[PDB]
């Protein structure tokens, strides 16, 4: 392992802004789903705390204040190949999130429904700010349930909600399989009381637990 | 109507591009804007906050001895009690701080660091440190007389038990040629013992040093990159919990 | 006006009479809006801006050429060779006064030419040059294929660097005055070499009697020094 | 061979400007890969080195200055015809770089990947200038390691950063071949310190030897 | 929103467009712009620079022995040194120089050339040469009594070593019919012994010259393309180490 | 002419987008507004009312 070193001829602090420092489009979620007409479908509740390199990264704030703009990236894998519609549609906190792929909530009229296809380009929308605090508590010390022995360290106001996401096609000859990539760009950042950076990997995704 | 024609890198998902997008939830007020104290404008802003070093750099201190070195009847007259490798990239003391950490999460680095030395032996426990700033290029002093030849602060833990030492401008990178190819060296902070340490018959004959390390304003970072220092391998439990 | 006389070191020749700065520049220290460059760079004075004469070297008729790296030319030697081996860095253009003493029944023309960032190639290998081949230090080195620089090259084109002419029917010297010729705002000495000092002898040497061993002496002083600190003081 | 001559009647030094010609979108690397889900993707250390017409050209200069715009042409070749999501993921220098197609380096949030199809208009990216010195040195009399038999001629400056280009997509029944055709057209160029033009072939892109 | 529709040449990768594309890194700052000497905004200014003819143009003349002409007593009364044919484009003097390698990237070419002639013998040695331009189209002079009807320069080198020449309007491009179509002649510069080498019995019996040539500010250059100076055929070595 | 690339999230129907479309009936006058008594401009005025 040789040994360089070279003048480092720098100008400016705009690089460490922290609406500078995460408005990076990380990948959030990434799972396949088997397609033939979960059952067959893909949903996931939006949270930062599925790849340990994002979470590190907004675990060194407190309160954060971001317009998450969530980008799907969908690819799809044969088992002729079709074209295919999908949609994206966001279930906020409070309505209701789909089962089946033909459930009756995927046409509420309601939720923020996007209709895309694969061979367009990705689908993005800018979900808003939609905790109910004033910024996104990413450590809540506290309970949800009030004196309850249940979960520890769940603000019931950071939920952005599921983000649900299908193939409005019906059923086809072929059986094939739908990985969807979910990149999220939080903007519009804010970020209140900065937090030493953690050292020790991760155990869990619902809390800060820690092995040693 | 408006003649367009679709140029090279149309349809793209560019992961640093900053275009406004359709948002999902228009003509939804969001939650006013609180005033939350202590807001981030910057993350230079967390890197100039001091925070502790792990100078004590022996293999057997595990956790939490690692923040304190150890002064006794043991260090006998001219001891090394430690040396600081400023290289915040490697692994040594400056690695696991506030200016180490948030370096992690950029490529190309440099500016002046600023440490601060405070003693935590008795009120009655005098004696003297030689705090010993080496340049980079230079080498490592070994000796007490060498220690004193270049830039040094002899200090003498009195009534003064701290000590602000501003060092000039720690630079560095990361490099990869046609990888292992680190920073070379950006010097050191050796501590010498002086004298012998003195404490009476009451107070502990151990006392002990804490450091700490903080940027100036003179500090920046470029070329953010990912922090290696965490990483999942195996799992996370209830992973699939958020899908299920 | 030039006046060859850098601090304690001195040129007393008559017939210099012109001097080239190289690609139009003086060599002038670290501009002050250039504060990322660690912020002691100590400015030594003529310890160090003085003429650090090198060997002269036995022109014949049969030699090829000479090249010497600028500064490892002169990493070895006096208070520069002291300097480099405590610094880190340094920023230094270079004064050159190549001449060519010789009669007037001597013929020849050397092309006196300092190359920026010569980077050396080998003759007919993909092995790269090692450390020995390309930093050689007081002797400096001979070209082993001077026509083409050691670097695939041609000579023929070498005018497009800073050179001047030892046409010893005309002038026996040469003086370039190199800046600071680096991407880098300052650099590293044991391990670059910004300049490389060429003289080759284009039209050979010539008379009538055996091989005569015309010296070529090439004196370098290194103009407007900067190094690292190392006194700096600690708050 | 016949032997003609024409009045040449010009006007103008504009097109002998540096700007103007060096800004050519040239071609810089191009390999194939099969793929089947290197281990089936394309990464390439970016140098102008890999062809001797732009290199020359480039080493007709010291000391360059340029925003690389990199434009990654992806042609498919099967051994049905599919359509196809691609990732052009450009690593710098410090941030690790892929072995496998399915890597977890993929998916890092601060790495510039650009996810385009086949079927769209060529990816094209505007790599920043991003040596430390203040110019790429074409030529670099020095050594990287600090007084070690290494490698000679190599700035740890002058890294642009692995461009490492995969296809998104898992396995499929069919195996084809994926040519990388990647086409840089450095612009905004400052040029310092013109050499001579190289006259002896190249022996090495390491170095620079000669045969003669 | 905006009725547009796609022209032809939509989604088209042309090699030479000047479209801005979106920026891999933005806000990256590159590292900020220092005063590096000897910038060329344009490369005419590389043309400009003298450079080294070949012009001793025998076969036999291997490497750096093609930069010199050698003149002694074997050159009796009246002999052609050399003949300078003035094709850039074509194996020549003036194909190996700054004008003749910058000219062939480009196709057509027009302007003013400039040759220097510097007389590298003893201080001592006297003598005369004839440098005669002859035009395009004129005849190439045989012996020296056709050299001096023409355009010449009656050149003794007494103190006088060098001659600056300016040649008037060297132009000239490639040509394909429906190739081997190269430009005519755009003349010569030849050089006769008008007198006899003139050395005393201390200086060499041999001397040479150096020829130099350099474009004026008139010199244009335009329709560029690829140099066929060099050409990769086998591989280069190493290559694929820039993918493994 | 224009020189326009696609951004991601072009040819996408989101089902609270407000771009105004291509009418169907262009140049056809709808029934003209008459003073209807009781217009909700607001769905709080609903929620206000015992």
């Amino acid at each position: 392992a040789i040994q360089t070193r070279t003048v480092i001829n720098q100008h400016g602090v705009s690089e460490t802004l922290v609406e500078n420092f995460l408005s990076r489009a990380a990948l959030v979620s990434k799972r396949s789903f088997e397609y033939k007409d979960d059952k067959n479908f893909f949903k996931w509740t939006i949270n930062t705390r599925s790849f340990v390199q994002l979470r590190r990264k907004l675990e060194l704030f407190t309160y954060l204040r971001f317009d998450a703009e969530i980008t799907i990236l969908t690819t799809v894998a044969v088992n002729g190949l079709p074209d295919l519609t999908l949609q994206a549609m966001f279930v906020p906190t409070g309505a209701l999130t789909p089962e089946k792929q033909d459930s009756f909530h995927w046409q509420s009229g309601s939720n923020a429904s996007v209709f895309f296809k694969i061979s367009d380009p990705p689908a993005r929308i800018t979900i808003p700010f939609m905790c109910i605090n004033s910024a996104y508590s990413v450590f809540y010390d506290g309970f949800a349930g009030f004196e309850k022995n249940g979960l520890y360290g769940i603000n019931p106001a950071d939920t952005i909600g599921n983000l649900c996401v299908r193939i409005v096609n019906e059923h086809q000859p072929v059986g094939f399989t739908v990985t969807v990539r979910v990149y999220m760009k939080p903007k519009h950042i804010k970020a209140w009381a900065p937090r030493p950076p953690r050292t020790l990997p991760y155990m869990s995704i619902a809390n800060a637990n820690y092995k040693g | 109507g408006v003649p367009t024609y679709l140029l090279p890198g149309s349809g793209q998902f560019l992961t640093t591009d900053d275009h406004s997008s359709a948002p999902a939830l228009p003509c939804f007020n969001p939650t006013p804007e609180m005033h939350i104290p202590g807001q981030v404008r910057n993350m230079l802003e967390v890197v100039q906050v001091e925070s502790m070093m792990e100078i004590n750099n022996t293999e057997s201190a595990v956790g939490m001895e690692r923040l304190k070195v150890d002064i006794s009847a043991l260090t006998d007259v001219d001891q090394l009690l430690f040396n600081i490798p400023l290289d915040i990239q490697l692994d040594g003391p400056l690695r696991n701080t506030l200016v180490g950490n948030i370096s992690r999460y950029y490529t190309h680095w440099s500016g002046s660091l600023e440490m601060t030395f405070m003693f935590c032996g008795s009120f009655m426990a005098a004696g003297k440190l030689i705090l010993c700033y080496t340049p980079p290029g230079g080498s490592c002093p070994t000796t007490r007389e060498t220690a004193m030849l270049g830039t040094h602060i002899v200090w003498d833990f009195g009534l003064q038990s701290s000590v602000t030492l501003i060092i000039p401008w720690i630079s560095g990178s990361h490099y990869r040629m046609f990888a292992k190819s680190t920073n070379a060296n950006v010097g050191y902070v050796t501590c010498f013992m002086q004298t012998n340490l003195i404490v009476p018959s009451e107070s502990s004959d151990t006392c002990s040093l804490i450091g700490f390390i903080a940027a100036k304003d003179d500090f920046s970072l470029r070329l953010m990159r990912d922090s290696p220092d965490i990483g999942q391998l195996d799992h996370l439990h209830a992973a699939e919990a958020a899908y299920q | 006006v030039l006046q060859l006389k850098l601090g304690n070191s001195a040129i007393v020749t008559q017939e210099a009479a012109n001097y080239c700065c190289a690609y139009g520049e003086w060599p002038n220290y670290l501009p002050d809006h250039e504060a990322v460059a660690i912020d002691k760079p100590t400015q030594p004075e003529t310890a160090t801006d003085r003429f650090y004469t090198l060997k002269s070297v036995k022109w014949e008729t049969g030699s090829t050429g000479w090249w010497w790296k600028l500064p490892d030319a002169l990493n070895n030697i006096g208070m520069f060779g002291q300097n480099v081996q405590h610094h880190y860095l340094y920023r230094s253009g270079f004064l050159i006064h190549v001449q060519c003493n010789a009669t007037k029944f001597h013929q020849g023309a050397l092309l006196v030419v300092a190359i920026p960032e010569h980077q050396r190639g080998a003759h007919n290998t993909n092995t790269s040059p090692g450390f020995d081949d390309i930093m050689k230090g007081e002797e400096g080195g001979t070209f082993n294929h001077p026509y083409v620089l050691d670097d695939g090259t041609s000579l023929a084109c070498a005018t497009i660097f800073p050179h001047q002419w030892i046409n010893l029917r005309t002038n026996n010297s040469a003086t370039i005055v190199l800046p600071w010729m680096n991407a880098a705002p300052m650099d590293f000495p044991l391990r670059h070499n910004q300049w490389t000092l060429a003289i080759i002898p284009v039209v050979p040497l010539g008379t009538r009697t055996t091989s005569s061993m015309v010296p070529i002496t090439v004196s370098i002083a290194p103009m407007c020094c900067e190094f690292n600190g190392l006194r700096h003081a600690i708050t």
